[PDB]
RNA sequence: AAACUCCAGUUGACACAAAAUAGACUACGAAAGUGGCUUUAACAUAUCUGAACACACAAUAGCUAAGACCCAAACUGGGAUUAGAUACCCCACUAUGCUUAGCCCUAAACCUCAACAGUUAAAUCAACAAAACUGCUCGCCAGAACACUACGAGCCACAGCUUAAAACUCAAA
């Protein structure tokens, strides 16, 4: 199961070949690490 | 020093109430440990020295702990005798 | 080294006065002892020591109010031992 | 609106003013709070200085200068050179727990400066340099 | 007899507690959760006995806070005023 | 400790007196204090729990006995002739209601 | 092993942060790396002042590179990211993923 | 014993419940003693299936005419 | 009082130094020790015991070569002090505390508890310390002082370390 998860992975990994799409494809997104939790132990999501 | 600044330790003064922020401040300095830490650190102290304090304090803490939740325990019984006589 | 049970069981003299009247007014002066001391604002006269050093007579200015008077002499009392660990433990 | 003890953002913009003055914009009174001295010194936001005054240059000499009195008339001195200037609004950074710590504060108030808010910037290593030795008294 | 009693765990044994960030991962980069565990006004790291937290949790925020300290993702002095209005989880009060 | 062999168990940390054990130990018990009160035996009942000092007075009283609940001073059994007097009779059997 | 490297790039213009972007994956894949994706977290102020290359910063951009690279590629890729002028601040830390999460029953 | 088990979990479902216990009454029954007799009367009357049992008895008493909130 | 005024305050740049808070935690390591961040190596043994000397380690201090030097600081100067001052306070500044390659091999190096395995029943048990014991092994001890000494021997140690006596003396220690 491992094996075949990363065959199926591998196929959005980076390359020299698609190195300048994917750059310029993370200059126009952002993603977002933050969150906070409450004194309930509830996660709030920004 | 490559931090901003007027965010670090300072408080508001609410309607030139100067006494009343200059004793928060010295409450919030004091309960975060900083009044502690620089009064210690004008003299040098030894790593035997430290350690023996820290022990000490921290067992000095435990024992007021166990004494005050012993008399608070025992303090239930204390009450008007109730077989007064016998 | 076993706490509970040890739980459970002149010149010289002029600038120690000094040193400790200066290191009392500063213990004084902040929180650091406890906030119920902080707010009564606690002024000393004079620091006096016993001339063979067994005790420490820390001499406050009382106030006109004797309700005030007692509730500080209660807190100074209550206090004192802090202060003294304190002062040790700063190494003045 | 609730009273905010936390001072305002320079990004976020919010509506406190003093005389027209965002907060980033006032004076800021720097009072060096020693042992044996106290030293005022008011500048501009953009750190152009405007007064100074310690207690020695108030005429207070040895352990006169570690007195409250002293701060309090070395506050007054540089308030009102500060005054000459057009300050009103000061940002006060106190460092260091000397006798003058609060007595500055006072003689700046009594020579007609407003306190808007306080900040306290006393030296606290993060263990860096080793202190001396405690003195055998 | 049938009546005696018969051995088995206590049935009515109480969950152990847990804290609030059990189960949860701790990851440098969540600046705003570690900014749930340091004082507003120096950015002093809060010990167990104000955060609740437990012994292995503790550690790890204090790892976390550490790590995104040095590497340019936190400030030390203070916490980022942008996380003030976050829900409090630590028991201190101030009085501001 | 001791107690442990007439504890029937515990229940929910809270221990439960095997009532088996105790029906034969008190048919010892009363039919040796009706052994001793048929000889004339005198019988002191003992007991410092305040809540039941009237009950027991009384009780006493009633059965023709002797009581001593109250503060137990230093030498009313090992030096009775010193308290009492040379010819004071000690009682032939004590009974505990808390002991 | 598995690598996250959390770089903090200067504030330049998209060509300029593109650039810099594909040469650092580039310096990654040819010290033997494969790169598994790239994150913009965004431009933001520093936590602090950093001074990098004889120049001050108060703003950066930050970027995640997620990538597998021999255990003797991640000493040799720092010393490239010591010497990229419009790096702030890179570091390379063993991937968070990894790490495996532990499940405890509660306070004893 | 046996039906502490249940008793838990229906302390753990239901709840302690709103009525009072009467511990001077010698023969007095709570509605978790109630929910225990029910519960194994149906299982000496059908499978042994802990969830299903508990669901049917709480349908049986809710049918007698016994509230219970969870 | 000396000292500094190439001083002091704000602002900016800026270590071969030391690592607030967390830690009210009690973890890692054979011990000594180890508490800033990242990464790479990495924490022996599926019977137990087994060495003053064999084989590898040992805080602080100290010594060879080189280097760094903020701060602290044995010594060394200076300021101030009774009536032979303060050894103690103040100022300045060394060796040293740091890095590299070698020595030296000592501690209240202590939990003042030798290593493994087992028991909680006995009268528990001189005392105190730290509840009382059992099996097995190694190490060590037989009055005090002479004596952490002398001599011999070994050691990169040269009035240094380890091992370690005898005579005279006493009725105690
Ligand atoms: S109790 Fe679950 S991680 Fe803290
Ligand atoms: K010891
Ligand atoms: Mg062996
Ligand atoms: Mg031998
Ligand atoms: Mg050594
Ligand atoms: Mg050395
Ligand atoms: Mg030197
Ligand atoms: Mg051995
Ligand atoms: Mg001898
Ligand atoms: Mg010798």
């Amino acid at each position: 199961r491992e094996v075949l998860q990363l065959q199926e992975e591998v196929k959005n990994f980076i390359t020299r070949e698609n190195l300048e799409a994917r750059v310029e494809a993370a200059l126009d997104s952002r993603k977002n690490y933050n969150w906070a939790i409450t004194r309930e132990g509830l996660v709030v999501r920004p | 020093a490559k931090h901003l600044k007027f965010i670090a330790r300072t408080v508001m003064v609410q309607e030139g109430n100067v006494e009343s922020a200059y004793r928060t401040l010295n409450r919030i300095l004091t309960m975060d440990g900083l009044i502690e830490d620089i009064k210690h650190r004008r003299y040098y102290e030894k790593p035997c020295r430290r350690r023996q304090r820290e022990s000490y304090e921290r067992c000095r803490r435990i024992y007021n702990m166990e004494m005050a939740r012993k008399i608070n325990f025992l303090m239930r019984k204390n009450r008007a005798d109730p077989w007064q006589g016998c | 080294k076993n706490w509970l049970k040890k739980f459970a069981s002149h010149a010289r003299l002029r600038a120690l006065n000094g040193l400790l009247y200066k290191a009392l007014t500063d213990l004084l002066c902040t929180p650091e002892v406890s906030q119920e001391l902080y707010d009564l604002n606690v002024e000393l006269s004079k620091v006096s020591l016993t001339p063979d050093f067994s005790a420490c007579r820390a001499y406050w200015k009382t106030t006109l109010s004797a309700e005030q008077n007692a509730h500080m002499e209660a807190v100074l009392q209550r206090s004192a031992a802090h202060m003294r660990h304190l002062l040790m433990s700063q190494q003045t | 609106t609730k009273f905010s003890i936390y001072p305002p953002i320079p990004g976020e913009e919010s509506s406190l003013r003093w005389a027209g003055k965002k907060f980033e914009e006032i004076p800021i009174a720097h009072i060096k709070a020693s042992h044996n001295n106290t030293q005022i010194q008011v500048v501009s936001a953009s750190n152009e200085p405007l007064a100074f005054a310690s207690c020695g240059t108030e005429g207070f000499r040895n352990a006169k200068k570690g007195t409250g009195i002293a701060a309090q008339t070395a506050g007054i001195a540089a308030a009102a050179r500060a005054k000459q200037k057009g300050v009103i609004h000061i940002r006060v950074v106190v460092k260091g727990l000397g006798p003058g710590r609060l007595s500055a504060m006072h003689g700046l108030i009594m020579g007609g400066l407003e306190v808007i808010s306080i900040t306290d910037n006393t030296p606290i290593p993060h263990n860096g340099c080793r202190p001396r030795k405690a003195r055998k008294l | 007899n049938e009546d005696l009693p018969i051995s088995m765990e206590n049935p009515y044994k109480e969950p152990l507690k847990k804290c609030i960030l059990c189960g949860k991962h701790v990851d440098y980069k969540n600046v705003q959760l570690l900014s749930q565990f340091v004082s507003p006004f120096t950015g002093c790291i809060y010990g167990r006995h104000i955060t609740g937290l437990c012994g292995k949790k503790q550690k790890e925020i204090t790892k976390a806070i550490k790590r995104a300290q040095i590497m340019g993702f936190m400030p030390v002095t203070y916490k980022d005023p942008a996380y003030l209005k976050d829900p409090k989880v630590c028991n201190i009060r101030y009085r501001e | 400790r001791f107690m442990e062999p007439y504890i029937f168990g515990s229940r929910l940390d809270h221990d439960i007196i095997d009532l088996e054990q105790t029906a034969t130990h008190l048919q010892l018990a009363l039919n040796f204090t009706a052994h001793m009160a048929y000889r004339k035996g005198i019988i002191l009942f003992i007991s410092r729990n305040r809540q039941f000092s009237y009950l027991i007075e009384n009780m006493a009283r009633d059965c023709g006995e002797y009581a001593h609940t109250r503060y137990f001073r230093g030498g009313m059994l090992t030096n009775a002739r010193l308290l009492f007097g040379p010819t004071v009779r000690l009682p032939d059997l004590i009974i505990f209601l808390h002991t | 092993p598995r690598y996250e490297l959390a770089l903090i790039l200067k504030a330049m213009q998209r060509p300029e942060t593109a650039a810099t972007l594909k040469r650092t994956i580039e310096a990654l894949m040819d010290r033997g790396a494969i790169v598994r994706d790239l994150e913009n977290l965004g431009e933001r102020a520093l936590p602090y002042r950093i001074s990098a290359h004889s120049q001050q910063h108060n703003r950066g951009g930050y970027f995640l590179v997620d990538f597998y690279a021999p255990t003797a590629a991640v000493e040799s890729m720092v010393e490239h990211l010591s010497r990229d002028i419009d790096v702030i601040r890179g570091n390379i830390v063993k991937h968070p993923l990894t790490q495996e999460l532990k499940e405890c029953e509660g306070i004893v | 014993y046996h039906e502490d088990r249940i008793r838990a979990k229906f302390y753990s479902v239901y709840g302690s419940g709103q009525r009072a216990f009467d511990l001077f009454n010698p023969n007095f029954k709570s509605t978790c003693q109630r929910f225990v007799e029910k519960y194994t009367e149906l299982q000496k009357l059908g499978e042994t299936d802990e969830e299903k049992l508990f669901v049917e008895t709480g349908k049986a008493l809710l049918a007698e005419g016994v509230i219970l909130r969870r």
